[PDB]
């Protein structure tokens, strides 16, 4: 008959076979993550091999249907995904070499270890000891030496691999019709074929930089305040006008500033909002916390969980011989099977994490009716944003009072809100300049504007420029500092975190406004209102069928990301920071260098 | 899964032939635009309702 009819039949055969093969592979991954044994490793490999091999022939056979004969705008999307998700253009030797490089990068990152100076006696790993030292230790020498030692022993070995790695990825990208790997990553947000909603790959660079221009005043005031508090801790080392040393940010790479809350507390005399003791007094266990989390979801109108989740999901550490990865995850095995894997303790963080992980589960069931190739979020940022807005309303004092963990006698004043706002700012606002810079630097090197001999000169130049952080020890081209990061060494796109942060605050304002909320935005509860849940559920059930530009307009009435909701949320903190920066100069100086 | 036409009420069909979808003849073999019409279910105790 016609191309559309012939293509429609092919998808029907692929749709049924994919679900069965995907289910077996996912179950193998779940089996090993809970029962760490060598045979389950093999089961993961055997299941993974068949799933990977199956996606190869299907993509190859899908190339016989030209895309210009389809005008349904839905079969085209399904066919497009297959032709790019498993198709290989590199040669056999290059394919093997590229996989070997990636496998080497992942293994060396896990096996990379540094240890005490001038002593080969005892050595440790990054997660157990290095993270704790960077998070808590206040010794200048210990922090500075550990920062330098790990980078030297990890970046230098990974430097030659990265140079070979960028070569093959550009060759694969140039073999395709994309300009380069940088354009390859930016193609996720592209929307084509719809009038009034089209998006271009090159437009993303303009919008990302444009949004960062409006957030500059907020970040510098926080930087000025943080620098002032650091003076009371380390007087001699830090200059009032220079950049902060890179080894005094509370962690290994300075991604988050949450570790500095104790040092930079605005008002330490005021009590902190803590319910860990209250939960212990009321004798809360793993099941009660999750039942409470589930109840919050029902009150907005969303359906609550099935019997399969409760029977299958493990919510406590098995211990003994049974060892499992304790990192929280939201598992979607498909075919009506949903499970959550996380080790849970009686803390507020696990109480908040329970809401965070349940949000991803609810999103999964909304688009369960969509075809197999459309069971995903609109872009890489929407799925993360949904799981974060629910934690925003789960930490409000009003929600805690309603549950009963927080005493009704608790009062709110100047300092309870300001302290809470500064805690959130150190985590969200701090990472944004770091997030925007790292994705930017990877773009030029993939573009080829920055030569290899000037990777580090350009790297640290922007660190003193945008982030306003100066390295404590100079580094030549031998090191590979970006490769020391997990995402860079493992080839993961990093722009998804910049877009996610903007998206979550747009969603919260839309839901709070719909729920007829009044007052400050940071005190908002959406538990009782059923109108907010209905509006949110409309976007979730869409899946990948509609363009993300249209989906956003159905929620916030806009076709593009905006930063104004984020500033309004932090507006009360902005005015106070201006008051505290009356006598402190705003802005860092790029000329200063800690090492003379 | 595939059939040339619909079914009249209270009818059965056990014919198992390659459902031709392309213009060229299937010639009794599977492959490009030549799919088997019968597809099997999959039942496991962990499947959702
Ligand atoms: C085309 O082919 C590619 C593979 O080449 C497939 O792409 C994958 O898609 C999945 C689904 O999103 C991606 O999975 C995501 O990986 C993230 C990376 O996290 C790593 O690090 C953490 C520790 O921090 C590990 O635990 C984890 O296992 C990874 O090693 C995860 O962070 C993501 O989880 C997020 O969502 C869950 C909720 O589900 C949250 O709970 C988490 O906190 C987190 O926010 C997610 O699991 C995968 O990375 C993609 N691969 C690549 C290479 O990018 C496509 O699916 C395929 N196209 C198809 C099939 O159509
Ligand atoms: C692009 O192709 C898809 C897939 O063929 C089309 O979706 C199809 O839409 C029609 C009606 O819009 C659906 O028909 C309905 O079927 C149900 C039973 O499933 C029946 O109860 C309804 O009364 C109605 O007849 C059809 O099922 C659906 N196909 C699939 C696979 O879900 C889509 O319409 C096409 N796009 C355009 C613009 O035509
Ligand atoms: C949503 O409604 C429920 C029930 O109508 C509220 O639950 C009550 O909350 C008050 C606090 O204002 C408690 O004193 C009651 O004991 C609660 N009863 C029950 C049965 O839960 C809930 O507080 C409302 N949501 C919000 C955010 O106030
Ligand atoms: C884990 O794997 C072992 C070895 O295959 C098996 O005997 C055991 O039943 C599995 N499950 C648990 C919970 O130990
Ligand atoms: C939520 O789950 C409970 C079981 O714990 C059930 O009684 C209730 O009907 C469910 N709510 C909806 C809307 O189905
Ligand atoms: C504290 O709140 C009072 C409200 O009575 C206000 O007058 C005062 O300016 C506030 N101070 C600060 C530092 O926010």
């Amino acid at each position: 008959s016609t191309i559309e009819e012939q293509a429609k039949t092919f998808l029907d055969k692929f749709n049924h076979e994919a679900e069965d093969l995907f289910y077996q592979s996912s179950l193998a991954s779940w089996n090993y993550n809970t029962n760490i044994t060598e045979e389950n490793v093999q089961n993961m490999n055997n299941a993974g091999d068949k799933w990977s091999a199956f996606l190869k022939e299907q993509s190859t056979l899908a190339q016989m249907y030209p895309l210009q004969e389809i005008q349904n705008l839905t079969v085209k999307l399904q066919l497009q995904a297959l032709q790019q998700n498993g198709s290989s253009v590199l040669s056999e030797d290059k394919s093997k070499r590229l996989n070997t490089i990636l496998n080497t990068m992942s293994t060396i990152y896990s096996t990379g270890k540094v240890c005490n100076p001038d002593n080969p006696q005892e050595c440790l790993l990054l997660e157990p000891g290095l993270n704790e030292i960077m998070a808590n230790s206040l010794d200048y020498n210990e922090r500075l030496w550990a920062w330098e030692s790990w980078r030297s022993e990890v970046g230098k070995q990974l430097r030659p691999l990265y140079e070979e790695y960028v070569v093959l990825k550009n060759e694969m990208a140039r073999a395709n019709h994309y300009e380069d790997y940088g354009d390859y990553w930016r193609g996720d947000y592209e929307v084509n074929g719809v009038d009034g909603y089209d998006y271009s790959r090159g437009q993303l660079i303009e919008d990302v930089e444009h949004t960062f221009e409006e957030i500059k005043p907020l970040y510098e005031h926080l930087h000025a305040y943080v620098r002032a508090k650091l003076m009371n801790a380390y007087p001699s080392y830090i200059s009032p006008i220079g950049c902060l040393p890179a080894h005094l940010l509370g962690d290994m790479w300075g991604r988050f500033w949450t570790n500095l809350y104790s040092l930079t507390v605005p008002f330490g005399q005021k009590p902190n909002i803590d319910v860990t003791d209250a939960m212990v007094d009321q004798a809360w266990d793993a099941q009660r916390i999750f039942k409470e989390a589930e109840k919050f979801f029902v009150s907005v109108g969303l359906p609550n969980m099935t019997q399969g989740f409760w029977e299958n999901s493990m919510l406590t550490d098995p211990g003994n011989v049974q060892k499992a990865v304790c990192h929280p995850t939201a598992w979607d095995l498909g075919k009506g099977d949903f499970r959550i894997l996380m080790c849970t303790k009686v803390t507020m963080d696990d109480f908040l994490t329970a809401h965070h992980e349940m949000g991803h589960i609810q999103y999964d069931m909304a688009y369960a009716a969509q075809p197999f190739l459309l069971r995903n979020g609109a872009n890489e940022g929407f799925h993360e944003a949904v799981g974060e807005i629910m934690s925003l309303s789960a930490a409000t004092p009003k929600h805690l009072k309603s549950i009963g963990l927080l005493s009704p006698d608790f009062q709110e004043d100047n300092e309870t809100e300001i302290n809470f706002l500064l805690k959130q700012a150190l985590t969200i606002v701090g990472t944004l300049p770091f997030t925007y810079m790292l994705e930017k630097w990877r773009w030029m090197v993939f573009k080829g504007e920055i030569p290899k001999d000037q990777w580090m000169k350009k790297w640290w130049e922007m660190k003193r420029e945008i982030v306003g952080v100066v390295e404590p020890v100079p580094h030549d081209e031998t090191y590979c500092d970006p490769a020391s990061l997990f995402h860079v060494s493992n080839d993961y796109s990093f722009i998804r975190y910049y877009t996610r942060t903007l998206y979550q605050f747009q969603f919260q304002e839309a839901l709070c406004q719909a729920a007829k909320h009044e007052g400050p935005l940071h005190k908002c509860d959406i538990s009782n209102s059923t109108e907010a849940g209905q509006k949110l559920f409309n976007m979730l059930r869409l899946g990948k069928s509609e363009p993300w530009t249209l989906a956003l307009e159905n929620v916030v009435g806009a076709k593009n990301m905006n930063v104004r909701p984020l500033l309004n949320y932090f507006e009360p903190l902005f005015t106070w920071l201006k008051d505290q920066n009356k006598n402190s100069f705003v802005g860092w100086s790029t000329d200063w260098s800690p090492y003379a | 899964l595939f059939r040339k036409s619909k079914l009249k009420p209270f009818e059965r069909d056990i014919s198992t032939e390659i459902y031709q979808a392309g213009n060229k003849p299937c010639n009794g073999v599977a492959g490009s635009n030549c799919y088997s019409p019968l597809q099997s279910y999959g039942f496991r105790p962990t499947y959702g309702v």
